[PDB]
């Protein structure tokens, strides 16, 4: 069976740049490779077909070139509707094996997250159960730090955080952070605090609520 | 070929 | 145009059968191969099965992790592609995609959920500012979905109007059950002064939750 290595996993490319995505294959397929770029929640849209075809509706920016055994993908003047996730697929036999996949992200001025703290629901407390929620919204780059502190005293327990796809309106991220607790843990305490610490600032951003307040 | 509708390799 | 609709996936026990469909239009469907195509949920794409058009027999093709256990066929009468899946594993939880040829076209995709897990209705919970100290014009609101199994589920805020301004972030798993959150930023002039609300929907327990966001 034939082995599509992919090369890179991912890029950070800033808009008006170039970049050019190379896929390996084990043995020779002559010219029988397409390309796919893929968006989050997408099916996979074919952007150049028998290696160094451009597919119908797809930006001339996009040249695919190569035969044999090493083929590459290069874009010229990446535009900020770019982003994705790149394959590459061979056609020569079967299984049609797939590229490891290439993911790109949009590289985008410094933004600080706006951070915002949330208490435990009314209607959540009448349930047995106590979660607070943390949403640190439109920030660049990706890698953020959260943590929480009840009373002054960290914690560091029932934290799970969760980032979204960087979005293809302003290119930033967002990530929220759901400490969850007891229901009857939560009621022994009343100061609760969410820092975030992020590449903007050295300072973290604190967002805090009292419970008995 | 690729644009072929079931080509035989 | 060419298009192709795929139906049928849902959830499914272990060890069980499922069998999804592909519909297909705008094209001659009785003289392309077809096949399918794989992706687990976060992985890349996986090659699963290839069937030819009569003119050729119908010789059929699959991948090793998916042999003598999945059969692919079609009825050219009715442009459709099936897919028959049987003893089912944890591993075949992925979306299924309908590629046509040797992947010109792909369907949007039906997701196949392989698990033991329960269906369970979402608990629904507001998300609204507490304590002060408020340092933005704009205000943040969120909605917390808690404890339901299987994936997905849909939150949108006032039927569709607040189309910007809007995360919803993906989803955790803790015990066999998912949680998400999402969030809405608007004028304090808008808030309270108008009604906002979420609009939570489970389509597989039948839940539909419309949650409005209350001042302290
Ligand atoms: C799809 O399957 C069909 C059916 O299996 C298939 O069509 C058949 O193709 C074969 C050729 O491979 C044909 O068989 C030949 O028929 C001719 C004419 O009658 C005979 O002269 C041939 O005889 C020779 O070979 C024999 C050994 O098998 C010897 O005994 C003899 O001495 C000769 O040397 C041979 O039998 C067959 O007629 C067709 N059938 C039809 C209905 O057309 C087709 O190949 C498959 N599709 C594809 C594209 O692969």
């Amino acid at each position: 069976y034939i082995q599509m290595t992919q090369s890179p996993a991912s890029l950070s490319v800033s808009v008006g740049e170039t970049v050019t995505i190379t896929c390996r294959a084990s043995e020779n397929i002559y010219s029988f490779l397409a390309w796919y770029q893929q968006k989050q929640g997408k099916s996979p849209q074919l952007l150049v077909y028998a290696a160094t075809n451009l597919a119908d509706g797809v930006p001339s920016r996009f040249s695919g070139s190569g035969s044999g055994t090493q083929f590459s993908l290069k874009i010229n003047s990446l535009q900020s509707e770019d982003f994705g996730t790149y394959y590459c697929q061979h056609f020569w036999g079967t299984p049609f094996t797939f590229g490891s996949g290439t993911k790109l992200e949009i590289k985008r001025s410094d933004a600080a997250p706006t951070v915002s703290i949330f208490p435990p629901s009314a209607a959540q407390l009448s349930s047995g159960g106590g979660s607070v929620v943390c949403f640190l919204n439109n920030f660049y780059p990706k890698d953020i730090n959260v943590k929480w502190k009840i009373d002054g005293a960290e914690r560091g327990n029932g934290v799970l955080n969760s980032w979204t796809s960087q979005d293809s309106a302003d290119s930033t991220y967002s990530m929220s952070s759901t400490l969850t607790s007891g229901g009857d843990e939560y009621e022994r305490h009343n100061s609760y605090t969410c820092e975030a610490t992020h590449k903007t600032s050295t300072s973290p951003i604190v967002k805090s609520f009292n419970r008995a307040a | 070929t690729w644009l072929n509708p079931d080509p035989s390799q | 145009e060419v298009q192709l609709v795929e139906s049928g996936g849902g959830l499914v026990q272990p060890k069980g059968s499922l069998k999804i469909s592909c519909a297909a239009s705008g094209f001659t469907f009785n003289i392309y191969a077809m096949n399918w195509v794989r992706q687990a949920p976060g992985k890349g794409l996986e090659w699963v099965a290839r069937i030819r058009s009569q003119s050729n027999n119908y010789t059929t093709y699959y991948a090793d992790s998916v042999k003598d256990r999945f059969t692919i066929s079609r009825d050219d009468s009715q442009s459709m592609l099936y897919l028959q899946m049987n003893n089912l594993k944890t591993e075949d939880t992925a979306m299924y995609y309908c590629v046509r040829q040797m992947g010109d076209y792909w369907g949007q995709g039906t997701t196949l959920t392989v698990s033991s897990a329960v269906k369970t209705p979402p608990s629904v919970y507001p998300l609204a500012p507490g304590g002060g100290a408020i340092s933005n014009s704009m205000v943040t609101l969120g909605c917390l979905v808690n404890g339901y199994f299987p994936e997905p589920v849909t939150v949108t805020w006032n039927a569709g109007s607040l189309g910007s301004g809007v995360h919803t972030f993906p989803a955790v798993l803790q015990s066999d059950l998912y949680t998400l959150s999402s969030s809405v930023t608007v004028p304090v002039s808008t808030w309270p002064s108008e009604a906002v609300t979420c609009n939570v929907a489970h389509p597989a327990s039948a839940t539909s939750v419309d949650k409005a966001i209350s001042p302290v």
